């Protein structure tokens, strides 16, 4: 099974990377949409 | 040339498929005798409903026959299966042998006329469809109905 | 490099992992192994029609649960067809808009709605299944592919047996697939759409499997299916007519092709591929041998001719792919001209938005595919041409005669090219030192298209005369006095044709050959020329061979693909422009109460279309308005695209107006400033190669370039019709 | 129905009949009229029995409209 | 520890080389071989346990219905306290994992049922979802008709 | 609250106490849906009562369904399960 992980340690990395870093951000922009700065 | 193989095989080209043609030879016979049993025994004296929904008889038309037909298929593959009393010792094409009470038989080869009965009962059976089908009415209505008016 | 363990080896450069993607299906690279090749190519078309059966399932879905399809079936005039809807996040929600049936979607126009209507789909219900039966098909085509490498894959052997793959694919899948259909129709469309022109509503139309089961329903209306032997045994026929026609024309109501007669097609056309496919020799006698029926052509000029070729054409992909492509590029642009033309859909041809982008996508897919027959083409010559092994005799001659039709294509382009762009020069000129007189125009030296006009006027006159059967015209472009309107917009009229259509015929004449030129150059001297005797050494894809001899770059057939790309996008670029303006200035628009006609530009076409400066104000700065006007509307993308578009477009003169050269060392300076941080990467950074930086630029140039129109048109018809 | 089907159907199973006529040819064994049309024209002919019923029903389709 | 004898899941013949018997409770399942590795497997092993173990006590929460045919602060602190509670329990043992014949018996069994539980603790749920109603009577109260 | 009217009475016998005789303590020492068994005594009815009767039998006449070979031998019957012409 040493073979499934190595698959997806490729250039996939990136996307996977990507797409949790974008699902991060969006839902950070769905708790504090608008936000032209930082007040606290 | 249909019939010559030539394969590894995916099972298009070599001897099996005509293995399955051997075995649909007699429950396309079981099925035919058993389907006109309830037909005709009440000669004397479509959706249609029994018990619940036949699907539930179905996860258990498709559940002990899979506990069965199942296995049988383990012995084909390799000869053993081994899980219960169970003996297969015979031959993967047939194995006779305790599930048969007191026999053992085979040779004439009652095999070639138990495929011939095989691929007439399948005709038979292939009868019934295509004929109840595009007709409309059942095997039997059409049929008396054509000895009635041949021409 | 995964497919070659040399080439999967190890990383040293960057260039690597673009190679790696470069030639991932190049597979006669990875082995010499003929039968090798042809399974993974198999099975790679399994693996294609996987994904667009895919493709389907996600259409028919969004069409059931993310689309207005059955408020648009009731209100089909003015009702607005979408499909896909956009979630609410970072102010998203605004390319949701008012399209009709109460609903916030983003106005399609890939006119599926049509598709369904025709085939007298009803109900979510109904797409909701179709969509699963795709999925269930694409799980199919993945897992037979894999079959078929892995458990049992096909001899050599099996794949050379044309004849029997010919006699099938014309027969089994043309024929009984036109037949299949033809059955839908008569059965199920016909019916069914009868009562939707009846203004009947869907949900109070009969369930399509009632009116096959009972002929009472069906029976009623077309009542040559009242018998039940039917006439068809009978062999009169006559009484069939009542549910297929040869009526041709345009529905008043519906404004497409009546089904009454396309089902009449397929099944003529059905049986036609069934004979046909009864041609060629197989196992049981009776058939030809293709082998032997092309040998028997030759000729005085041609010495031996077509000797050799079944060989080629047996053990040569890109033999087979370069035709193949050829045609199959060919007839998508037939299709385009031949749906605009006969609208075969219900509320098709009403549907401006959809069928400008229809025509216009088919444009670009037949011009792509016929670019690739060029390269194919050339890697032919490349790779599989060997005079020794299969000569064929009428490639030779060719070869031996290439000096000759190119200088003479090449002449043509010259002739074509002062005789087509120069007219407009002149009128430009003249127009603007305040002569109209002298410019080639309707009001001052005429210059018109009489032979163009003449076929049309035969095509008029044809029903009664050259065709007693044809109750209508062909096309209402070649019907004379007849006007179909479908609501209140025009779904066709008699296109005319005058001086400003015989300059822009001659401008498509000239970029066609132009394009034919720059490809066919390429595929001849792929191999030798008195310049590089021996290029075919040095390969299909390769940049150059040195600023020797005066300069060499871009010799390879490659790099002839490569300029005949951009060539093929600007003469597209104009048959879709042409389209557009014709289209919107001679026949589309609004019909009122007394019959006069206001089209949307108002037949400005036929005396600013012949100037340049004409297509830039009265085509480009006046219609470009919607979409430089669309920010804070629904159509906001558009807009945003069409910005984005502009930009790899000019993003791609950066990769096409410069050399790797430059870059390498602009690197070595950046590498340098990474040493010095302990952030130099063991793969070391290198610029693209040659011709990396030549396939980067072109694609991006038609991106940005093809991108750039289609958010100009979308934004156009979608804001105007 | 009754003989006249029986006589159009027969007919559409004669009309099968005449591209029998073509290639019929005969000569058998003398002269080789028979020997040439099984030749290159049948490689039997019951398959022309079925070549007869399809192109049939179109001669006739077409022998009314021609 | 090594057995051709086992009785496998599918009979005739269920053998992977990772598998062997020499684990309990190895009955040879695993076609996708969700751990080939001995790091794989040696880890599954342990999640295959944990999980088990904790199944059966929801199991034991199947046990309460029938006795009789949820707190002071809800939520909130109760789980803090459970997080930090059963966090340095299973802290401990998270550093234990990289760091007589008659048990073989009792291990073999312990999965085996353990197995159960998840299965049953799954099912019970997957039933009532969708589905609103408990499975506290359905034994002999679904028994009455399909 | 879980208690009160045995739960609702197992809930259950709230939509369904599968059949509860009817026409209840009458002639009920018999059968659910009541084809009647009845008393005892005589015939069962729910035709039933028939019972193998003689001609023009009435199962609900139309005019059609099927049925017998009645009185001396009319099987096949001319109205079912007869050649037809
Ligand atoms: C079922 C799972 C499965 C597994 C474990 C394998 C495993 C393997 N395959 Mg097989 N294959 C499969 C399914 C599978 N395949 C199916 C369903 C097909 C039919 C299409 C094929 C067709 C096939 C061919 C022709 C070949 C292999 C080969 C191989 C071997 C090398 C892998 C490789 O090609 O490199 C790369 C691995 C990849 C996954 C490449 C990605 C390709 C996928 C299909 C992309 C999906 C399309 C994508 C959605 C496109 C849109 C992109 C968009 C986002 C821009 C490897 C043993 C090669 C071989 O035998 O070596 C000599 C080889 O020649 N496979
Ligand atoms: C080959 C194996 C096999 C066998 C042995 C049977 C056997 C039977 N089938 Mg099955 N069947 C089979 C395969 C088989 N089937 C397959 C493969 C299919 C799928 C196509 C079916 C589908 C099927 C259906 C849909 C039905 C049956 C039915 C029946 C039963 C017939 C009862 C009936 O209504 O008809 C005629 C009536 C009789 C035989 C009753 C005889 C009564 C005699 C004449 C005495 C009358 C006196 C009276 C009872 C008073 C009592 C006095 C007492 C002392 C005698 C019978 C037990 C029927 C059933 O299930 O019954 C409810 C039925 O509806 N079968
Ligand atoms: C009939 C369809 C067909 C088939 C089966 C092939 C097959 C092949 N081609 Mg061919 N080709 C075709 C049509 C086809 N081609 C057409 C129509 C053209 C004209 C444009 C070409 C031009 C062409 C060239 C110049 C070459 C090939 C080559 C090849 C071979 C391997 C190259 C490879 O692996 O791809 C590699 C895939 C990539 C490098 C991906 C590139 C990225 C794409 C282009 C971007 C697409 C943009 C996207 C659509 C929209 C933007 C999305 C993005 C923003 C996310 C392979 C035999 C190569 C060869 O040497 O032959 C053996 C070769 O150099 N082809
Ligand atoms: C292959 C072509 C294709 C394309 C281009 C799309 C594109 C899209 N789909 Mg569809 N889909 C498809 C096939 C396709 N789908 C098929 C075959 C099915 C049947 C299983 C579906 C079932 C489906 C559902 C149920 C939904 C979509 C949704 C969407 C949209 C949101 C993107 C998304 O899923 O979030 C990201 C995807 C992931 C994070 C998982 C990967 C997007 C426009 C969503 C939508 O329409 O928004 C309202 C939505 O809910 N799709
Ligand atoms: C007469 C029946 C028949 C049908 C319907 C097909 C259909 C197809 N063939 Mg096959 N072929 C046939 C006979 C047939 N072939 C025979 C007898 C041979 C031996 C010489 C071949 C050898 C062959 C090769 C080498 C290839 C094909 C390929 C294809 C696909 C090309 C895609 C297309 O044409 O558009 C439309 C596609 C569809 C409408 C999908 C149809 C859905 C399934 C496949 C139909 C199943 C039939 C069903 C029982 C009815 C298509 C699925 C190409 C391919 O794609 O590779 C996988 C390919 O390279 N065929
Ligand atoms: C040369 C140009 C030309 C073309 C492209 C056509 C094309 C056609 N003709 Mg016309 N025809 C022509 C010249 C032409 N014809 C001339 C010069 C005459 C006078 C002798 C006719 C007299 C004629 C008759 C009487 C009929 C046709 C018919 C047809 C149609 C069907 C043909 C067929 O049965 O099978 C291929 C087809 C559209 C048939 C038709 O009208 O279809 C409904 C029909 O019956 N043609
Ligand atoms: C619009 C076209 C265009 C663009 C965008 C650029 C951009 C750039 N040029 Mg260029 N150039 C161009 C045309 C263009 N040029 C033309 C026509 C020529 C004449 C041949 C040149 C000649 C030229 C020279 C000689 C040089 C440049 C250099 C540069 C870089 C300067 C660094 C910088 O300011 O910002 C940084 C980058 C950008 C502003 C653009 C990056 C693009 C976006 C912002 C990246 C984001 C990607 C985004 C996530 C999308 C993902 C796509 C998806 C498919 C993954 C920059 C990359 C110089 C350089 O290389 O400096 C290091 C330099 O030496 N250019
Ligand atoms: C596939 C089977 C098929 C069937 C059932 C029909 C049936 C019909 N045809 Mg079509 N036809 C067919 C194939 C078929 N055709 C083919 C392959 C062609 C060649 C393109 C034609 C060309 C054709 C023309 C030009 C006309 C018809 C017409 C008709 C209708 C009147 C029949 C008549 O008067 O004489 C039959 C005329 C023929 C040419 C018969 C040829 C068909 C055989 C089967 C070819 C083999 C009738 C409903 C007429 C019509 O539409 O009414 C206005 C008419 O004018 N047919
Ligand atoms: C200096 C900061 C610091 C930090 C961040 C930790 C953190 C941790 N210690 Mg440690 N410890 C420290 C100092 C620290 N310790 C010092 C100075 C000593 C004395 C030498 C210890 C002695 C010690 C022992 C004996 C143990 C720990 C353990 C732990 C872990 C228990 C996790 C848990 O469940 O609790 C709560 C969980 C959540 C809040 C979530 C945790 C990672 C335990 C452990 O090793 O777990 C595996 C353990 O037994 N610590
Ligand atoms: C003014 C309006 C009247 C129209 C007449 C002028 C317009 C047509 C142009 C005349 C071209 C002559 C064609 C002769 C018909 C013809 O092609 O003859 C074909 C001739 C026949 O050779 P064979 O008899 O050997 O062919 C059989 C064997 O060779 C093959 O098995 O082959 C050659 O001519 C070889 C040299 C090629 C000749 C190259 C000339 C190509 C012309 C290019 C223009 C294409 C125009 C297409 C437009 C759609």
């Amino acid at each position: 099974r040493d073979l499934k992980t190595y698959l997806s340690v490729a250039p996939v990395a990136s996307t996977l990377w990507f797409a949790a870093l974008a699902g991060l951000l969006i839902e950070i922009n769905r708790l504090f949409p608008d936000a032209l700065t930082f007040p606290f | 040339g249909l019939s010559d193989p030539e394969g590894t095989g995916g099972f298009i080209e070599p001897r099996w498929l005509a293995y399955g043609e051997v075995i649909n030879g007699r429950f396309a016979m079981l099925g035919a005798v058993g389907a006109i049993a309830p037909e005709y025994l009440g000669k004397v004296g479509g959706t249609y409903n029994y018990w619940a929904d036949n699907y539930t008889l179905f996860v258990l038309e498709m559940a002990l026959m899979g506990f069965a037909e199942h296995r049988r298929f383990q012995d084909w593959a390799k000869p053993g299966s081994m899980g219960k009393g169970n003996p297969a010792y015979p031959g993967g094409p047939f194995f006779n042998p305790l599930g048969f009470g007191k026999d053992e038989k085979s040779l004439k080869e009652l095999k070639l006329k138990e495929v011939k009965n095989g691929r007439l009962a399948m005709l038979a059976i292939l009868g019934y469809f295509i004929q109840g089908l595009v007709t409309g009415v059942g095997p039997y209505q059409n049929l008396l109905d054509h000895v009635a008016d041949p021409v | 490099g995964h497919f070659s363990r040399t080439i999967a080896k190890g990383p040293d450069t960057t260039t690597w992992i673009w190679n790696l993607h470069a030639d991932a299906h190049d597979f006669d690279s990875h082995t010499s192994d003929l039968e090798e090749i042809s399974r993974k190519v198999f099975s790679a078309h399994f693996g294609q029609l996987s994904i667009i059966f895919l493709w389907l399932s996600g259409m028919y879905f969004h069409g059931a649960r993310f689309s207005n399809y059955e408020a648009w079936l009731n209100d089909p005039t003015h009702i607005r067809p979408s499909a896909q809807v956009v979630w609410p996040i970072v102010g998203q929600e605004i390319l949701n808009g008012d399209v009709g049936g109460g609903f916030r979607g983003i106005q399609i126009t890939s006119g599926f709605f049509q598709i369904w209507r025709a085939s007298g789909i009803t109900s979510e219900l109904q797409l909701y299944c179709t969509a699963i039966g795709a999925l269930v098909f694409a799980g199919l085509m993945l897992f037979a592919g894999w079959f078929h490498y892995h458990k049992a894959a096909p001899k050599l052997a099996w794949f050379q047996d044309v004849e029997s793959m010919l006699n099938h694919h014309l027969a089994g899948l043309l024929g009984l697939g036109s037949l299949s259909w033809a059955r839908h129709q008569v059965h199920v469309s016909l019916p069914i759409n009868q009562f939707l022109n009846a203004g009947v509503d869907p949900k109070e139309i009969p369930l399509p499997h009632e009116f096959i089961l009972n002929r009472d329903l069906l029976a009623q209306l077309y009542p040559s299916f009242a018998e039940g032997a039917t006439p068809f045994f009978t062999l009169n026929w006559s009484k069939y007519a009542d549910f297929l026609t040869f009526r041709g024309g345009l529905d008043p109501l519906t404004g497409g092709l009546w089904l009454t007669d396309i089902a009449h097609h397929h099944l003529a056309i059905a049986i036609l591929f069934l004979i046909a496919g009864h041609m060629y020799r197989t196992n049981w006698g009776i058939g030809h041998g293709i082998k032997d029926i092309l040998e028997a052509h030759k000729g005085p000029f041609t010495g031996q001719g077509h000797k050799g070729l079944y060989e080629i054409l047996t053990t040569s992909w890109h033999a087979q792919l370069s035709i193949n492509l050829a045609m199959l590029g060919s007839l998508t642009i037939v299709v385009a001209q031949h749906m605009y033309s006969m609208p075969p859909y219900p509320y098709l041809a009403t549907d401006y938005a959809t069928q400008l982008s229809l025509f216009t996508h088919h444009m670009w897919i037949g011009g792509f595919l016929i670019v690739g027959a060029a390269a194919h083409a050339a890697i032919f010559m490349v790779r599989d041409y060997d005079p020794t092994t299969r000569y064929n005799d009428l490639l030779d001659r060719v070869l031996r005669h290439r000096d000759a039709i190119i200088s003479h294509l090449n002449w043509v382009c010259i002739f074509l090219g002062f005789h087509s762009f120069g007219l407009y020069i002149h009128n430009d000129t003249m127009s603007a030192l305040g002569r109209p007189q002298d410019m080639f125009s309707d009001t001052a030296i005429q210059l018109q298209p009489v032979f163009a006009q003449w076929i049309q006027n035969t095509h008029a006159l044809a029903p009664g005369t050259t065709a007693p059967g044809a109750t209508a015209s062909t096309s209402l472009t070649w019907g004379g006095g007849d006007l179909v309107a479908v609501g209140n917009k025009v779904a066709l009229l008699p296109i005319p044709l005058g001086t400003a259509d015989f300059l822009v015929h001659h401008i498509h004449a000239f970029t066609i050959h132009v394009t034919v030129l720059i490809l066919l150059k390429g595929v001849l001297f792929a191999r030798s020329s008195r310049l590089i005797p021996d290029k075919a050494n040095l390969g299909f894809r390769f940049p150059c061979d040195g600023p020797g001899r005066g300069g060499t770059c871009q010799v390879s057939a490659w790099d002839h693909v490569f300029l005949g790309l951009f060539w093929m996008y600007n003469s597209i670029s104009v048959v879709i422009f042409h389209f557009s303006w014709k289209m919107q200035s001679d026949v589309w628009g609004s019909i009122n109460d007394q019959g006069v006609v206001t089209h949307i530009t108002g037949g400005n076409f036929a005396q600013s279309s012949i100037t340049i400066n004409g297509w830039l104000r009265d085509f480009l700065w006046a219609q470009a308005s919607q979409v430089i006007q669309s920010y804070g509307s629904s159509l906001s993308a558009y807009g945003l695209f069409f910005l984005g578009a502009h930009f790899v477009w000019a993003f791609s003169l950066m990769f096409l107006f410069s050399g790797r050269g430059y870059w390498q060392e602009l690197i070595e300076s950046i590498v340098w400033a990474h040493n010095k941080l302990k952030v130099a990467p063991a793969t070391q950074p290198r610029a693209l190669s040659i011709v990396q930086g030549r396939a980067v630029g072109v694609t991006h140039y038609l991106l940005g370039g093809i991108a750039t129109t289609w958010a100009f048109f979308l934004a156009r018809i979608i804001a105007v019709g | 129905d009754f003989i006249g089907s029986s006589t159009n159907v027969i007919m559409v199973a004669s009309t099968t009949l005449m591209l029998f006529a073509g290639r019929f040819g005969l000569a058998p064994s003398a002269n080789r009229k028979a020997t040439a049309g099984l030749k290159l024209e049948a490689r039997g002919d019951p398959a022309g029995f079925t070549l007869a019923d399809t192109l049939a029903c179109g001669t006739v389709g077409h022998i009314i409209g021609v | 520890v090594a057995e051709p004898d086992r009785p496998l899941w599918f009979p005739g013949s269920t053998p992977p080389p990772w598998l062997d018997g020499s684990l309990p409770g190895d009955f040879g399942f695993d076609p996708l071989g969700l751990g080939s590795d001995p790091e794989s497997l040696r880890w599954n092993v342990q999640a295959e346990l944990v999980h088990s173990r904790w199944a059966m006590l929801g199991a034991a929460g199947i046990f309460i219905p029938e006795f009789l045919t949820e707190y002071f602060t809800d939520t909130t602190t109760l789980f803090i306290v459970e997080l930090v509670f059963i966090g340095w329990a299973e802290g401990r043992r998270w550093a234990d994992i990289l760091n007589p014949q008659k048990l073989k018996e009792l291990r073999t069994k312990e999965i085996k049922n353990g197995r159960l539980a998840m299965l049953a603790v799954m099912g019970a749920w997957f039933q009532h979802i969708y589905t609103g109603t408990g499975p506290i009577d359905n034994l002999f109260a679904h028994l009455a008709d399909p | 609250s879980v208690f009160d009217a045995y739960l609702e009475k197992s809930k259950a016998n709230k939509e369904l106490n599968d059949k509860k005789r009817l026409a209840t303590s009458g002639a009920n020492f018999a059968r659910a849906y009541t084809v009647q068994f009845g008393t005892c005594k005589f015939p069962e009815n729910f035709t039933g009562c028939q019972d193998l009767a003689k001609q023009k039998k009435v199962p609900f006449i139309s005019e059609d369904l099927e049925l017998e070979c009645e009185g001396k031998d009319k099987f096949k019957c001319g109205s079912n399960v007869f050649w037809k012409w």
